[PDB]
């Protein structure tokens, strides 16, 4: 009954998202081509799988999620590969010469071609639903169509859908690798207007996960594989209440109240523990008290910035698989006790605890090994106010000489927008500061 | 037809068949 | 600062005319400069604000960033030029329940934003030398709809010139105002 | 030391050498010019009459009925002189000669761009600060001479744009030198506001097409 | 879905675009007959790109071949892969153009431009959704700029919103074989700065270069030195036929390399380049190819990078590898080479990477940089056509077909312009202080 709809938007949302429906099919026994099998049963026949699917009286199972492209290039990998079979033909949605990496381009003039056609199939979608949990957005800041399109992609989904949950999860441009030279123009445009359509916004970014890949998956050369599948486990871990019993179940709209002090503070830091190898997993004892310290432990965050220079708001710590209450706060208390991390005084009760039953499930083909637990952090730090001082950096040093301005410009921005958008990220800076600041 | 509708690459010798829908005309393209 | 001084009437925080009119405002500049140089229009002198980004180059008040103003007068009146390039003003207020909220004034925003941290409103800027009044008391009951007590700090930011930014009580006409506050035009 | 993209930049500890500087900001050598030499010749009819108020050239022939398509193009040749008879005799002849034009200014304007553009190329600032007050009363000369230097935007501002972010930082110092003028990026930001306002309706995009950093004055 | 009409303009463009042609059909595996006989089904999944579809299962190029003389063209037709135009795609003249700038652009080229427009519009308006142009030329002859230049002039006032790609064999100061070349080149400069997207500047003294003491050849011929042209040209929209981890077609290279419009001259190089006796010995990874391309004596271009600066960097690279040594190796090539790339762009370089690697090779790099070292390439032209001009030297032979003296001193005015604007993007500081004094 508790239905969700995923809109993987962008060539990082398609990509993605190949990632998590691979997934989210072995963690309910689907077979590719729709159908689970009638020789074998994996796991016992539930309504669980009614979260992301729905079942055609014939026995097929249909995703509840909408792939959104403005080129055919990573389309026809979907209506082409294994997974040909599982998607509804006209949820595969494709435009025409793409976005050029040009926010302007996919707001003004090319999206505004496609946004009738998607919010047509987003009704039907939404309008088979009993009830709707709310929908999940998949984009990276980087890109044209996954900065540009998104932008108005929640603006109509606000108008339409009044108190509807919409999360987002982000890839945050890294501080010091990009594959782009405009990627500071697109990423301050972006946050300007999506401060208030967005109900959550969880980012991490390339640079983190290829350091995590490195030293605790012992991957000496990661590919954008190997990212998406860690990035899947993150929204597995979220979404693993809404669909399996639980000791301590959290509710979508209940994290959502307990991770927020101020609507403006929506962005969260993810962390996922343990990850580790194969040959690894199984010499190693992993209790409770021992996946709870590496999400503190501050080189195993999925953000680049360091926990340690600023102070902790609120978290949400999210355990699977076979743990007990009673491990969950003996480790919590161990972790108050040190003069290291620091909370803000105005909140003592700090943490937010969710228990599941079921474990992570292992892919094949993957990296890490199936673990007994695992525990999914969403850390709320004052330390990602330095990340947008970098980046409100790297938005003045272009800007002052008006480099590239001339390309976002002709396609029907004004020159005002860009400077506007500047100031609403220096409010955002203060915000900060003044919210951490002791009384 | 190892396809599905909707996609954009060429398929060829498709433009002469006519009044068949997406499958058929691949189909009878290959065969 | 001025917790222990006097405060009715008129207080000046900034004059053009003087040994050091910038003695308690902290000058951030980049990719802009200041000076100060006589006008073309009042034949008196005037401050400069310039620069091609509007962020980076500003002048706050006070210097010290721990240290706030405290005045408790409701309106700010600031005498400026228009020169049809963008331009920004901060106003730091203290609410009846003790929280510090910011309304900002872009001559470039169409859209009018509420939210409890800051509220930006557009503004239009007449040609030549124009007065701006502000009103602290009646925008914190309207946005917000609290009590007024204190206003903590001012920064003024690219792309204008500045000659007596100065609070008041309430509105004088020009014909209250005295021979000092008034601007002289030939 | 080393040099860039080799495999001794790619060590630990190696120091690289920076590339040399191209020049875009240094004074260049001047050339002789075509003034100098038509006037010791003797064709111009003008004499500097010392006078107490001040230095004017006083002129022996009435300056309506000169022949402004010969001088013209010469006396703008006079800009890229720096000793002391002949930059007086070229920046007031002009003004001169400007003032008093009427109906014929308009047509020796596509034989005036080559002498604007050279005077400006010399990157010395003398002479930068003196041909920018030219630029901005020719374009009030007549009415209809400030719509026919739209197509020729393209060769005259890339040297003002190099120019326009000069100015003194000086946060609290009065400026003493106000009369004088030269402050060469508060002499760009005013002509280029005077190009725009007598342009018309498409002068904005074409300066801004040359110039990057421009916001319109006339649009609000 | 997008589709590219390639044009060929002159006996250079010929040649070049000819042993593109043949480059690409065996990179799409397709016979000198014109079928298809390959072993993939991801090559004949974006063949529309560059092809079109024929009756019995044939693919014809979407190319269109001018020339003002037709043993050109007749040499081109009688090549090996020469058989798969169509015949109605060449156009010709009847007397050739002389060398002469003049010749090629008002006298001679006036009759022929409207019977390649009908061509263009013919072969143009038949797409689904048309990308853009492209064009092979060089700026030494008379067919190849006189009539080029006009011919993008027009088809820019057609087609403004559509993307228009060239490839400009700019003159080269000590192979010269062409009296009258630098007045050919400063006057096609002139238009290729203002009706032109993107524009690539290959030298023939470079390709000699490259071709000897990088390749090591004994006898290299125009058909070794136009492989490299080929491999480029192909290297270049990869991305556009074929599928990647990240891909980036040719709109979004020109949004992220181009910061002014005025400033679209790029430099290529390939990065696997090696001898046949060499090239079993050499193990090629990311590193070798990232210091490869990156090399100074691999320039294309007879411009050497440590004089300048550069503006922005891309790399455009092929095979199957992980995206961590992409970036690290270039975010290391910027650490340590800091003060040849411009410090109020940061992190200049864009990637891209392409899955399906070239023929016979495991993985390959292609360097497209935006140098400002440019400026050299057009100050040596400028002071060979001011020595030339001084004098009047071979003036009769154009001013005798229309011309004024004044066009030739405007464009050298425009082109110094243009030096001085990579002058001041050269020598220009992050904060606006400590340049004049
Ligand atoms: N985390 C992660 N990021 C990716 C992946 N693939 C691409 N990206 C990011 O996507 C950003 C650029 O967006 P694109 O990949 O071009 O896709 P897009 O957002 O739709 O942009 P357009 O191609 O212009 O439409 C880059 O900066 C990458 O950081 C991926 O597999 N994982
Ligand atoms: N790179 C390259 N350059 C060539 C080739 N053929 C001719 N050239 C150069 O082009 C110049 C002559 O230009 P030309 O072919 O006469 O131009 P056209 O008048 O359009 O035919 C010569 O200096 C050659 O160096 C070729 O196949 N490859
Ligand atoms: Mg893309």
């Amino acid at each position: 009954m508790r239905e969700c709809i995923s809109i993987h938007v962008g060539q990082a949302g398609v990509q993605i998202g190949n990632a998590c429906w691979e997934l989210y099919c072995l963690e309910h026994g689907i077979q590719p081509d729709g159908q689970m099998p009638s020789d074998k049963t994996i796991g016992g026949g539930d309504d669980s799988f009614n979260t992301f699917f729905s079942e055609t009286g014939a026995g097929k199972h249909v995703p509840r999620a909408v792939f959104v492209d403005l080129e055919p290039t990573v389309i026809d990998e979907v209506r082409t590969g294994t997974y040909r079979q599982l998607f509804h033909p006209e949820q595969l949605i494709t435009g025409k010469e793409d976005a050029a990496n040009n926010y302007a381009r996919g707001h003004y003039t090319i999206g505004k071609e496609i946004i009738d056609l998607v919010l047509d199939r987003i009704r039907k979608l939404a309008d088979q639903c009993t009830g709707l949990q709310g929908f999940l957005v998949f984009h990276s800041f980087g890109g044209g169509t996954g900065s540009g399109f998104t932008s108005l992609l929640m603006e109509r989904l606000s108008v339409d859908y009044g108190k509807k949950s919409k999360l987002e999860f982000s890839i945050y441009p890294a501080p010091q690798v990009s594959t782009a030279v405009v990627e500071p123009y697109n990423s301050i445009l972006t946050t300007h207007t999506t401060l208030e359509h967005s109900d959550c916004a969880f980012m991490v970014d390339n640079e983190a996960i290829y350091d995590i890949c490195r030293r605790n998956l012992d991957i000496e050369r990661p590919t954008y594989t190997n990212l998406n599948r860690l990035i899947g486990q993150i929204v597995s871990s979220i979404t693993a209440s809404l669909r399996f019993d639980g000791a301590l179940n959290v509710d979508l709209t209940e994290f959502q109240t307990n991770l927020v002090p101020y609507p403006r503070i929506h962005f969260p830091l993810a962390t996922y523990a343990p990850v580790i190898s194969a040959e690894k997993a199984y010499h190693e004892q992993l209790s409770v008290a021992e996946i709870t310290n590496a999400c503190f432990e501050p080189a195993n965050q999925m953000v680049k910035c360091d926990p340690r220079h600023g102070k902790y708001m609120a978290c949400c710590l999210l355990y699977r698989g076979d743990v007990v209450p009673k491990d969950v706060n003996a480790a919590i208390a161990t972790i108050k006790t040190k003069r290291t991390i620091q909370f803000v005084d105005w909140c003592p009760t700090g943490f937010k605890v969710g228990i599941n039953y079921q474990p992570p499930t292992v892919v094949p083909g993957g990296d890490l090994a199936k673990v007994q637990r695992a525990v999914c952090m969403l850390s709320n730090t004052t330390a990602i106010a330095e990340a947008w001082a970098r980046l409100d950096h790297k938005f003045d040093l272009m800007y002052a000489k008006r480099a590239f301005v001339h390309w976002y410009v002709g396609e029907g921005m004004e020159e005002g927008e860009f400077s506007e958008a500047r100031e609403d990220m220096a409010a955002l800076e203060k915000d900060y500061e003044e919210v951490g600041v002791d009384s | 037809s190892s396809m599905i509708p909707g996609y954009t690459g060429f398929v060829p010798r498709a433009q002469f068949i006519f009044a068949k829908n997406c499958s058929q005309v691949w189909a009878e393209a290959l065969s | 600062m001025f917790k222990n001084t006097f405060q009715s009437g008129f207080l000046s925080i900034l004059y053009s005319i003087g040994s050091k009119p910038l003695q308690i405002w902290d000058k951030k500049v980049r990719n802009g400069h200041i000076k100060r140089i006589t006008d073309n229009d009042i034949q008196s002198l005037v401050l400069e604000i310039e620069g091609t980004n509007v962020s980076t180059t500003y002048i706050t008040c006070p210097a010290d960033p721990k240290k706030t103003l405290g005045i408790k007068l409701p309106f700010l009146v600031m005498i400026i030029k228009n020169l049809k390039k963008y331009f920004t003003f901060e106003v730091q207020v203290l609410d009846d329940k003790n929280v510090r909220r910011r309304f900002r004034a872009s001559n470039y925003q169409s859209t009018t934003r509420v939210k409890p941290f800051i509220c930006t409103m557009p503004m239009r800027l007449d040609d030549g030398w124009n007065q701006i009044q502000f009103n602290l008391l009646d925008f914190t009951r309207r946005a917000y709809g609290t009590n007024y007590i204190e206003t903590l700090r001012v920064q003024i930011h690219a792309n204008c010139r500045i000659r007596r930014v100065y609070f008041s009580d309430r509105l004088y006409s020009e014909d209250e105002l005295p021979a000092e506050f008034k601007l002289y035009l030939p | 030391v080393s040099e860039g993209f080799t495999v001794k930049a790619m060590m630990k500890n190696s120091v690289v050498r920076g590339p040399p500087a191209a020049g875009a900001f240094k004074e260049r050598p001047t050339k002789p010019t075509a003034f100098r030499k038509f006037y010791e010749r003797g064709d111009f009819p003008i004499a500097l009459e010392h006078d107490s108020k001040g230095n004017k050239i006083a002129w022996k022939v009435e300056i309506e009925k000169l022949d402004y398509h010969h001088y013209l193009p010469l006396f703008f040749d006079g800009l890229c002189e720096m000793t002391f008879p002949y930059e007086f005799f070229a920046r007031q002849g002009i003004h001169d000669m400007l003032e008093h034009g009427g109906n014929k200014i308009l047509p020796v304007l596509p034989q005036l761009i080559i002498p604007i553009k050279n005077a400006l190329n010399l990157r010395n600032r003398q002479v930068i600060c003196v041909t920018l007050k030219v630029l901005q009363h020719l374009v009030v000369s007549a009415e209809m001479v400030g719509k026919a230097l739209v197509p020729y935007y393209r060769q005259i501002l890339p040297v003002l744009n190099i120019f326009k972010n000069m100015n003194v930082n000086s946060g609290d110092g009065i400026d003493y030198s106000q009369q004088k003028r030269e402050n060469i990026g508060d002499l760009i930001q005013e002509t280029l506001e005077a190009f725009e306002r007598y342009g018309g309706e498409n002068a904005f995009i074409n300066i801004k097409y040359v110039v990057p950093t421009y916001e319109s004055c006339l649009l609000n | 879905m997008r589709e590219i009409v390639h044009l060929q303009a002159g006996q250079c463009g010929n040649q070049i675009g000819a042993k593109f042609w043949e480059v690409i059909s065996d990179e799409h595996g397709i016979d000198p007959t014109g079928t298809y006989h390959g072993d993939s089904d991801l090559q004949l999944e974006r063949i529309n790109v560059y092809y079109n579809e024929a009756t019995g299962g044939k693919y014809v190029p979407r190319a269109v071949l001018v020339d003002l003389e037709p043993g050109t063209m007749d040499s081109v037709r009688s090549g090996p892969f020469g058989q798969i135009f169509r015949p109605d795609n060449f156009v010709f003249g009847q007397s050739g153009a002389g060398n002469n700038w003049a010749k090629g652009h008002y006298t001679e080229g006036a009759e022929l431009v409207d019977s390649v427009l009908d061509v263009v519009r013919k072969e143009a308006e038949s797409c689904d959704c048309l990308q853009g142009f492209q064009l092979t030329h060089s700026l030494g002859g008379g067919t190849g700029s006189g009539m080029g230049t006009l011919l993008i002039s027009k088809i820019r006032e057609e087609y403004p919103d559509r993307i228009m790609n060239t490839f400009s064999v700019v003159p080269s100061p000590k192979v010269s074989d062409t009296v009258v070349e630098p007045y050919n080149a400063t006057l096609s400069v002139h238009q290729l700065v203002e009706n032109t997207d993107e524009t690539y500047c290959i030298d023939n003294e470079a390709l000699y270069d490259i071709c000897f003491r990088t390749l090591k050849l004994t006898t290299p011929t125009y058909g070794d030195l136009n492989h490299l042209v080929s491999a480029t040209m192909s290297g270049v929209t990869t991305c556009l036929r074929f599928p990647g981890q990240l891909n980036a077609d040719l709109r979004k290279l020109a949004v992220n390399m181009v910061p002014f419009p005025r400033l679209h001259f790029f430099m290529p190089g390939f990065a696997p380049l090696t001898s046949r006796g060499s090239q079993q010995y050499r193990a090629l990874t990311v590193p070798e190819l990232t210091q490869q391309m990156f090399d100074a004596k691999n320039m294309m271009a007879a411009c050497d990078p440590r004089h300048g600066r550069y503006l922005t960097v891309a790399a455009v690279f092929r095979g199957r590898m992980s995206m961590k040594e992409v970036d690290e190796q270039m975010l290391n090539v910027q650490n340590k080479n800091s003060s040849y790339f411009v410090e109020w762009i940061p992190n200049n370089v864009k990637t891209a990477v392409c899955d399906i690697p070239p023929r016979g090779l495991k993985m390959s790099a292609t360097f497209i940089g935006n140098s400002t070292a440019i400026q050299e390439l057009f100050k040596r032209i400028s002071e060979q056509f001011t020595a030339m001009f001084r004098r009047k030297a071979f003036l009769h032979w154009y001013t005798g077909e229309g011309m004024d003296e004044m066009e030739f001193t405007e464009a050298e005015s425009n082109m110094n312009d243009l030096v001085s604007e990579y002058q001041q993007y050269q020598d220009a500081t992050a904060e606006e202080e400590g340049e004049f004094e």
